[PDB]
C-alpha cells in the first residue's frame, strides 16, 4: 500500500508574499565574484540614519530666513511623514511602504550666513491637543525644546521624540485623528544680528530607535 | 548635539540630551532581502519576452526600491501564466533558441507556472542605470534574466531572491500641494 | 476592627463602618513607562489626594435597577485638573471611597461598582452588574464602600479629554425602607483620589 | 521517482472547528508588549465561581419578600440553567453553550433589613419524583435542607447538590424528561419579627466542581 | 457557610457541608483560547472590507464570548470565498493599497482561501467598548485586523488563535416568558 494523504481545501493557492520557493530547473550556475563590492547597505534604515534629506518649505527652499531682526514663527510643520515639508525626504521616500512607524526623527539645522552675521533660534515639539500652534517663543517654551546660537559649529541636531497614547502611529495620514498626526514642529527666531538675506538649511535623518513595521504597496499603479 | 555641519559626518542625536530614553528598536522588516522577497507585477507583456527588472512599475514596492540603489545581484523566480507550453532561454542567447524544446520548457499545467531562475548575467551586478554604451537612456541588453516565450503570455510575476543593493539613489514620496500634509483614506470598519 | 483610615497625600479619611476594600483586577500598576513616552513621563503626586462629588441622593421611590454614573476623570478644580490641561497625555488608577449616611433603621441595599469602558447598560445587564469590581452598602451593615483600581486601557497612556476608561457606578438593589426611627433619605457622596499620577508631552501656555 | 501517495476521498474538506492551522503569509510581526494587562480569565467558569449574579423573581426583582409573619414558600425554581429565574444570570448566560453540565450550583441569599428587623428562613433541593413542590417548611423538612437567622452576617450560601441519575444532565429544557429537569429549589420564611417590607437578595454562582461539557452555537442568527 | 456579604468577597461553599462530597471536574471545554478557537461567519460583506470581529454575531458562540469581555488580543485565521484574486493589506494601511498586487494577494483557488493572519493593530489589545473618541457609539477605526478585497466576497469565516479576554462583561441567554423554563426541542432519535 502507499500514503494516504488529504488534499486540503483552501490550501495551495499562490500567495505573491509566501513563505516558500520556486522549483529549480537550470542548475550548476556559478557567479562572477563580486565579493566586496563597494556601498552595500542591508538595512534601508542603515541610509536612513546615516543620510539627512532636506525639508521644503515655502517656494521649495530646504531653508527658511527672515527679513525682520524680531521673534518670528519662521516654520511649523506636522509631525507626519505625510508632511508637505517632508515630500522630498528620503524617510519620507522609505516610509510610504510600511503602515506604522515608532521612534525618534532627528532634524538637523544648518546656518549658511556669513561671518559677519549672528542669530538665536528655538526649536519645539508642540505635542497633540491644543488647537493650534504657538505663535510665540514665549507661549511654546513651555513645550519640550531647545535654543541655539549661530557661531564655529554651523549644525545643531534635535530629536523629535516618539509621544503617543499607542505604541505605533500611522504613517499615512488621513483626517485629523490620535493615530496619524502627533502633533507639530515650530522653529523660531529669537532674534539676530545682521543676518536679513542669510539661511537656516534644515534636514531630516532616523534616530537610533526608529522603526518602520508593516510592508505595503500602496501607491497608484 | 553641535557639530560642524560641512565635513557631512553623520550625528544622530538621542532624546537623552534633553531628558528621555531610547527605546528597543526591530528591523526586520526594512531589511533588504526580506523587504525584496515578494511577488511583483510586469505590466508589459508580449509572446516572446525579455525578462528586466526595470519592467517593474517606478511607484510599486520592489520597483522604487529596486531604483532607489545603483547596482544589485539577485537570483528570481517567476510566475507565468500562458497558453502553450513555457521557454525560457539564458542571458546571452539567440532569440532563435526560444523555438526549441532542449531549453528549459515547462509544459502548461493550471492555473500556471512558477519556477526558480539563476540570475545567468556576464556581469558581477547589474544597474538600475549606466552612463554610457554597450555598444560599438536604455541599459545594455546584458541587463537582463533571459527570455521566456510562450503561444500567449497573459501574467508575469517577478520575485527577487536573495537581493543585494548598492550605491543609494533618490527615493520620493507623492508630492503634497496642500502645504500640511498628504492625506488619504485610511482603511476603517464599516457603519 | 472595622475602623479604616485611608491617607493619599495630605488628606486622610476614617471610616468606623468599613467593610473592607475591594482591589479590581489586580494588585498593582503595569509599568507607567513604555516605549509610547519615551522616557519623557514624570509623576505628579501633588495630585495624589482626595476631591469630592456629590453622586445623588437615594429616596424610597428610586426602584431595582436605578443606576447612577460618574465617568472619571471628572471636572476637577485642582491640581489634578490643572494637569489635564497642561499635558498630553496622563495615566492613573483611583483610589475610590463611596459614602451613604443614614442610620441603622433603614433597610435597603446599593451596589458600589467600577466599570471599565462605560456604555448604557441594559436592563437585564443589570443582574450581572456584580462582575465588576464592587462591595455594596446596607445600612444594617455599613455605611461605606471602598474600591481600589489600576489603570487600564489599550493605550498605556491617554487623553482624558477624549476618553474616560473608568466609570463610577451606584446602583439600587434594594430600594431604601423608613420607619419612624430611621432616616429619609440618604444623601450618597463619592471621595476619590488619583493614584500613580504621571503625564507626558507639555502643552504650550494659551496666552 | 517520486513518493506515491493516495489521495483519500472523503478527507479534506474543511471543517469549521478541525485542530489544524492554516498557512502564513506575513511574517516577522512584533507586538506591543502587553506584559501584565489586568483583569485577565482564562477559563469561563473561573468567573462564574467568583462573580455570583442575581436571580429574577416576580416583576423581575433580584429579591423576594413577604409582608406576613407566617410560614410562607417565598419562591420555588425549577434546577435548570434554562429557569426562568436563572435568565439574566452569567452562570445561565454561559451555560447556554454547551450542551451538558454536572457539579454544584451555589445560592447565596443577602438580608437588606433593618437592624430592628429579624426572619428566620428554609432553603430546601427537591429531587424528581413527587408531583408538585412543598408548599409548607413542614413537608419540605425532609429534604435535603437548611434553616438559618438573620444577625450580624447579612450573607449565607447554599449549594444545591447534583443528584440524578446519568452522570451529566441536560443545559437546556424540552419537556419534563429525566435528563432536562432535576428538580425544584423552594425558599420558605419559617417566620419573622418587623421584616415587612424588608427583602432576601438572592444570586447564584458555579460550585467546586461545577463542569460544562459540550460547545454548541444554538442561538438563532 | 455564613458571611459578610456586602464585603464582595467570593464565597464558594460545598456539599460537604451537609454531608455530601465534591466531584472531579474536568473544565478544558471552558478554557478561553480553547473556546474561541474556531471559524464563526461574518454577515455584512463587501467587495472590500476591513475586518472588525465587532462584525461577529452578537449572539453567536464567539461573538457573544467576545462581547462578555472588555479587552481582548488574537491573532486570526480567515476563510473567504471570492471572485478574482484577494489582498489584504495590513491595520494603518491606505484603502488605495488594496488595488496592488506588492501586498499579500492570494490568487484563486477552489472551493476558497485561507489564510493565517497576525495581529496588526498599534494598541497593546483592543476593547469591545471604547468611552471616548479618536478623532480630533463606534470603536475607533485602528480596532481592526486589517482589510481584503476581491471582485466579489461571497463569503467570510473568521477564527481567533491564541486568544486572550480580560475584563468581563455581562452574558444574556435569551429572556424566558414562561416563568418556569425555557423549552425548546432538543433532538431525539426519529420515529
Amino acid at each position: 500500500g502507499i500514503v494516504p494523504v488529504a488534499c486540503s481545501d483552501g490550501y495551495g493557492g499562490l500567495v505573491t508574499t509566501d513563505p516558500k520557493t520556486a522549483d529549480p530547473v537550470y542548475g550548476m550556475v556559478y557567479n562572477p565574484p563580486r565579493t566586496n563590492y563597494p556601498g552595500r547597505f542591508t538595512n534601508l534604515l542603515d541610509v536612513a540614519e546615516a543620510c539627512p534629506t532636506f525639508l521644503c518649505f515655502d517656494e521649495g527652499k530646504p531653508y527658511v530666513v527672515t527679513r525682520t531682526d524680531e521673534q518670528r514663527l519662521l516654520a511649523k510643520f506636522d509631525v507626519s511623514l505625510a508632511a508637505k515639508h517632508m515630500s522630498n525626504t528620503y524617510l519620507s521616500g522609505i516610509a510610504q511602504y510600511y503602515a506604522q512607524y515608532s521612534g525618534t526623527i532627528n532634524l538637523h539645522f544648518m546656518f549658511t550666513g556669513s561671518t559677519d552675521s549672528k542669530a538665536r533660534y528655538m526649536v519645539a515639539y508642540v505635542p497633540p491637543g491644543v488647537e493650534t500652534p504657538p505663535d510665540t517663543p514665549e507661549k511654546a517654551a513651555h513645550c519640550i525644546h531647545a535654543e541655539w546660537d549661530t557661531g564655529l559649529n554651523s549644525k545643531f541636531t534635535f530629536s523629535i521624540p516618539y509621544v503617543s497614547a499607542a505604541d505605533y502611529a500611522y504613517t499615512a495620514s488621513d483626517v485629523a485623528e490620535t493615530t496619524n498626526v502627533q502633533g507639530w514642529v515650530c522653529i523660531y527666531q529669537i532674534t539676530h544680528g545682521k543676518a536679513e538675506q542669510d539661511t537656516l538649511v534644515v534636514s531630516v535623518s532616523a534616530g537610533k530607535d526608529f522603526e518602520l513595521r508593516l510592508p505595503i504597496d500602496p501607491r497608484s499603479q | 548635539t553641535t557639530t560642524t555641519g560641512e565635513s557631512a559626518d553623520p550625528v544622530t542625536t538621542t532624546v537623552e540630551n534633553y531628558g528621555g530614553e531610547t527605546q528597543v528598536q526591530r528591523r526586520q522588516h526594512t531589511d533588504v532581502t526580506f523587504i525584496m522577497d515578494r511577488f511583483v507585477k510586469i505590466q508589459n507583456l508580449n509572446p516572446t519576452h525579455v525578462i528586466d527588472l526595470m519592467q517593474t512599475h517606478q511607484h510599486g514596492l520592489v520597483g522604487a526600491l529596486l531604483r532607489a540603489a545603483t547596482y544589485y545581484f539577485s537570483d528570481l523566480e517567476i510566475v507565468v501564466r500562458h497558453d502553450g507550453n513555457l521557454t525560457w532561454v539564458p542571458n546571452g542567447a539567440p532569440e532563435a533558441a526560444l523555438s526549441n524544446t532542449g531549453n528549459p520548457t515547462a509544459y502548461l499545467k493550471a492555473p500556471f507556472t512558477r519556477l526558480a531562475l539563476p540570475y545567468t548575467a556576464p556581469h558581477r551586478v547589474l544597474a538600475t542605470v549606466y552612463n554610457g554604451t554597450s555598444k560599438y537612456a536604455q541599459l545594455p541588453a546584458s541587463f537582463n534574466f533571459g527570455a521566456i516565450q510562450a503561444t500567449t503570455i497573459h501574467e508575469l510575476l517577478v520575485r527577487m531572491k536573495r537581493a543585494e543593493l548598492y550605491c543609494p539613489r533618490p527615493l520620493l514620496a507623492v508630492e503634497v500641494s496642500s502645504q500640511d500634509r498628504h492625506k488619504q483614506k485610511i482603511i476603517a470598519p464599516a457603519k | 476592627d472595622r475602623l479604616l483610615t485611608t491617607r493619599n497625600g495630605h488628606t486622610t479619611s476614617t471610616t468606623q463602618s468599613s467593610v473592607g476594600v475591594t482591589y479590581g483586577y489586580s494588585t498593582q500598576e503595569d509599568h507607567v513607562s513604555g516605549p509610547n513616552t519615551s522616557g519623557l513621563e514624570t509623576r505628579v503626586v501633588q495630585a495624589e489626594r482626595f476631591f469630592k462629588k456629590h453622586l445623588f441622593d437615594w429616596t424610597p421611590d428610586k426602584a431595582f435597577g436605578h443606576l447612577e454614573k460618574l465617568e472619571l476623570p471628572t471636572d476637577h478644580k485642582g491640581v489634578y485638573g490643572h494637569l489635564v490641561d497642561s499635558f498630553a497625555y496622563m495615566r492613573n488608577g483611583w483610589d475610590v471611597e463611596v459614602s451613604a449616611v443614614g442610620n441603622q433603621f433603614n433597610g435597603g441595599c446599593l451596589l458600589v461598582a467600577m466599570v471599565p469602558e462605560w456604555k448604557e447598560f441594559t436592563p437585564r445587564e443589570k443582574y450581572q452588574l456584580t462582575l465588576f469590581p464592587h462591595q455594596f452598602i446596607s445600612p444594617r451593615t455599613n455605611m461605606t464602600a471602598h474600591i481600589v483600581v489600576p489603570y487600564l486601557g489599550v493605550n498605556r497612556y491617554d487623553q482624558y479629554k477624549k476618553h474616560k476608561p473608568w466609570t463610577l457606578v451606584v446602583m439600587v438593589v434594594s430600594p431604601l425602607t423608613t420607619n419612624t426611627v430611621s432616616a429619609g433619605q440618604i444623601k450618597v457622596y463619592a471621595n476619590i483620589a488619583p493614584t500613580h499620577v504621571h503625564v507626558a508631552g507639555e502643552l504650550p501656555s494659551k496666552e
